[PDB]
RNA sequence: GCUGCAGUUAAAAAGCUCGUAGUUGGAUCUUGUGGAGGGUUCCCCGCCCCUUGCCUCUCGGCGCCGGCCCGAAGCGUUUACUUUGAAAAAAU
């Protein structure tokens, strides 16, 4: 549809609205639709930078993210210039929980699984947004101020698909966490 | 160091040496002051104002010390890429 | 074994301190050991300190000075009850003036100086000063 | 280190911080699954299992393709051991050298050592028993050390 | 030691010579390699500590042979990583 | 160097290291002079690297011109090929020469007559020299030395690395060192030939 | 000699190993913003998903205009620890 395609997510908003129509008609166009096969979202949001532009945020309801991890640049390279002037990243949305041994009360419902947690997500977020890199390293420093700058060492292959994006992803991260991150390519590759 | 008033006490307050960050005594006769001689850089010919450095025995003894002074020369001039 | 690793970690920043260094590797990296080296930098004896980041527990990297002089683990783990408290600082610490005790709590990780103005005891962990 | 022998040693294998694929790469999970339940029919246990894939066959390691261990695939089908190939491989041993202490009775060596690999069967025992994978009435004797390896 | 040395980034072979499991991360010193010679058409993918024989389809019936490390491949090329 | 290239090596001087086979250094290497080599050949020789001697040449000379006196700057070697060298050094700049055998105490006695307070030292080979670098440890004297790659640092506080086994090496090296010191507090600076070479600072040689 | 000892030669590590009790045991499961108390972020209500976890209700008050809202009732898997109360004969 183009109004229902956002369950959980409150099926009303413009912009929203406005991104699903055109997204799934592009799916159900027959000038790509051998690789597009009637997936839809659950909600989207647009988020700044402080480079002074938009991007624009896709969530899915992950089952269904492993299959746009397939397309993933293609996709995404029709939909940079269809919506244009705004960058354009793929992520994914969890239903993360407190904890039994104390942040909200327990009932003895269920374990709560460690992929269910809150920090493997943290984590499996930041997987998807430089994805076509494969994370080499993770360093980390803190600062006399108590704060934290997370340093991300990525592959040495693949620059320029990153490299342009290479700001607007960071912005991504703030949003969502709360935490600054910054992203590096290393002095050598292995 | 300071009392109610705020008034310094303390004979002498001692010298920190560079490298190390730690303190020589009255008697210690191994912590060496070594006085570079700047140049004005632009004919090559000394012009006054010194850089003074100062070292502990205890670095100069072990053999850490040519490390030290190069370490300082080379966070300033005269060095560039070693 | 490596039993207590808060323990065999203190020993290698005391060690290399006293030959003259100025970066190290610990490991393996317990979130114990952070809130440590949190609590000893604001004061000020230690800088920045870097998590190297691995599946297995992780590495940590610190840069520090010559303003420390020794920073000790006291094991096992006694109770305070904030009378025993004057007691303990009395033997651990060279002068009232300053030395600083490191205790848990149930407000968390902190000083000695702190937990005397939550009114909270606790279970004590190491010194330094 | 060791724990009946010395010595002191390293030689543990040590796997790469990247986990993807990587890309190249072919046999989708459910391929991974079928090539491993014709290699338990011929006797490879699970060890075996996962050289034989790594070797000659595209895989890097068999909890990258799949979401689970070698075993526990496996398990779920109902066709692993009552036993861990661990604890067979101990008894397995010891048998051949009650064999060769029966024949020989002035190899006090081959006694000594026997006492060892006993000793660490017992252990083994423990572990597995407390946490319900084995009987809480097994024991291991003369009698069920000749029944078990058989 | 100079005891002033820097840990944080290494040198790309000269402190990155030690053994595997005392670097800052555990890297295997290990690597595939695809292979197609004669005796067997066929692009096959083994490994380089093979720890068995591995077997050919084609006139041959043996490619390796495990040795006490890497593996001694044979008259045929087939060589590459790829990547790692 | 600090100074774009009005203190920065010529093309010069390159052929003079060269010629006297300052570059090669012995098989034998210390822990405290492995940054100053580069590498090794297919034999035993290591090749120390001649921007690193350099460099180390400028902040070396520069603390000799630091002094307000230059009647205090003792000058030492006692190998036969460093006393000729170090004689003229001492005497073209205003400075102190021991030559020969040192004669132990002279820098803590208050009864013998060869007694001094100098500041600085420069010293040929650690490993000849040992005897004053230890007495340097008891009056806070910096310390100044050629180092090679064998010769280890303790009781020194900066190096100029050399071949330094009795060679040209050897005289070529404390020409430099004098020519220097004069660049920043003489009138000989513009930098384009010295009428003194390094042709009298080499061994005396035993002649025919 | 718990705080606080010592065991190469001064008094002193079982010849050696296995082993139950006892003692001891790796890493890993949440952070930012307005009001209030104190600085120039940081430590009683809330907000992103959570916020003293829930409901279900019904009996006895508080409300607002039959209808609707929120305190008390079961509790957050269990302990140690720590903090506050109660209860502790006099004399010393």
């Amino acid at each position: 549809s183009a109004k229902i395609v956002k369950p959980n997510g409150e099926k009303p908003d413009e912009f929203e609205s406005g991104i699903s129509q055109a997204l799934l008609e592009l799916e159900m166009n027959s000038d790509l639709k051998a690789q597009l096969r009637e997936l839809n979202i659950t909600a989207a949001k647009e988020i700044e930078v402080g480079g002074g532009r938009k991007a624009i945020i896709i969530f899915v309801p992950v089952p269904q993210l492993k299959s746009f991890q397939k397309i993933q640049v293609r996709l995404v390279r029709e939909l940079e210039k269809k919506f244009s002037g705004k960058h354009v990243v793929f992520i994914a949305q969890r239903r993360i929980l407190p904890k039994p041994t104390r942040k909200s009360r327990t009932k003895n419902k269920q374990k709560r699984p460690r992929s269910r947690t809150l920090t493997a997500v943290h984590d499996a977020i930041l997987e998807d947004l430089v994805f076509p890199s494969e994370i080499v390293g993770k360093r980390i420093r803190v600062k006399l101020d108590g704060s934290r700058l997370i340093k991300v060492h990525l592959d040495k292959a693949q620059q320029n698909n990153v490299e342009h994006k290479v700001e607007t992803f960071s912005g991504v991260y703030k949003k969502l966490t709360g935490k600054d991150v910054n992203f590096e390519f290393p002095e050598f590759q292995l | 160091m300071q009392s109610n008033a705020g008034e310094f006490v303390d004979l002498y307050v001692p010298r920190k040496c560079s490298a190390s960050n730690r303190i020589i005594g009255a008697k210690d006769h191994a912590s060496i002051p070594m006085n570079v001689a700047e140049v004005d850089k632009v004919t090559g010919r000394f012009n006054g104002q010194s850089k003074t450095y100062a070292i502990c025995g205890a670095i100069r003894r072990m053999g850490e010390s040519d490390d030290s002074i190069l370490r300082l020369a080379k966070s300033h001039g005269i060095v560039s890429q070693n | 074994v490596r039993m207590n690793v808060l323990a065999d970690a203190l020993k290698s920043i005391n060690n290399a301190e006293k030959r003259g260094k100025r970066q190290v590797l610990i490991r393996p990296c317990s979130k114990v050991i952070v809130r440590f080296l949190t609590v000893m930098m604001k004061h000020g004896y230690i800088g920045e300190f870097e998590i190297i980041d691995d599946h297995r527990a992780g590495k940590i990297v610190v840069n520090l000075t010559g303003r420390l002089n020794k920073c000790g683990v006291i094991s096992p783990r006694f109770d305070v009850q904030l009378k025993d408290l004057e007691k303990w600082q009395n033997n651990l610490l060279p002068s009232r003036q300053f030395g600083f005790i490191v205790l848990t709590t149930s407000a968390g990780i902190m000083d000695h100086e702190e937990a005397r103005r939550k009114h909270t005891g606790g279970k004590i962990l190491g010194f330094f000063f | 280190g060791r724990m009946h022998a010395p010595g002191k040693g390293l030689s543990q294998s040590a796997l790469p911080y990247r986990r993807s694929v990587p890309t190249w790469l072919k046999l989708t999970s459910d391929d991974v699954k079928e090539q491993i339940y014709k290699l338990a029919k011929k006797g490879l246990t699970p060890s075996q299992i996962g050289v034989i894939l790594r070797d000659s066959h595209g895989v890097a390691q068999v909890r990258f393709v799949t979401g689970n261990k070698i075993l526990r695939i496996l398990k779920s089908k109902g066709l692993a051991p009552d036993l861990p190939e661990d604890l067979y491989h101990l008894i397995k041993k010891a048998v051949a050298v009650r064999k060769h202490l029966e024949r020989n009775r002035k190899d006090k060596d081959a006694k000594f050592r026997l006492i060892l690999i006993e000793s660490r069967i017992h252990r083994l025992a423990r572990y597995y028993k407390t946490k319900r994978v084995l009987p809480p009435n097994w024991k291991y004797e003369s009698s069920t050390a000749s029944a078990l390896v058989a | 030691m100079p005891l002033a040395k820097d840990l944080l980034h290494p040198s790309p072979e000269e402190e990155k010579r030690k053994h595997k499991k005392k670097r800052l991360v555990q890297s295997p010193n290990s690597y595939f390699m695809d292979v197609k010679c004669p005796g067997c058409y066929k692009i096959t993918t083994v490994f380089s500590h093979a720890q068995t024989v591995v077997l050919c389809v084609g006139c041959s019936t043996v490619l390796c042979q495990p040795t006490g490390g890497k593996a001694r491949l044979t008259e045929g090329c087939s060589f590459r990583r790829k990547q790692h | 160097s600090g100074a774009l290239d009005v203190l920065q090596m010529k093309e010069e001087d390159v052929l003079k290291f060269l010629a006297a086979g300052t570059h090669l250094g012995g098989t034998n290497l210390d822990f405290q002079m492995e940054q100053y080599i580069y590498k090794r050949k297919s034999d035993g020789i290591y090749i120390i690297n001649l921007k690193r001697t350099w460099e180390k040449l400028l902040l070396a000379a520069r603390a000799i011109v630091a002094i307000e006196n230059p009647a205090d700057v003792s000058v030492i070697s006692s190998r036969n090929t460093g006393q000729r060298a170090v004689l003229k050094f001492a005497a073209a700049t205003g400075a102190t020469p021991i030559a020969g055998r040192f004669t132990p105490g002279t820098f803590t006695n208050q009864i013998q007559a060869a007694f001094r307070e100098p500041r600085l030292l420069v010293v040929t080979d650690p490993r000849a020299d040992h005897q004053p670098l230890t007495e340097a440890s008891y009056v806070n004297l910096p310390t100044i030395a050629l180092c090679n790659t064998d010769s280890p640092l303790r009781y020194v506080d900066i190096a100029i690395p050399c071949n330094n086994k009795g060679a040209h090496s050897v005289g070529l090296m404390w020409w430099m060192l004098a020519r220097e010191v004069l660049r920043m507090r003489g009138t000989i600076s513009r930098e384009h030939p010295w009428e003194v070479m390094p042709d009298l600072y080499f061994y005396r040689d035993p002649e025919e």
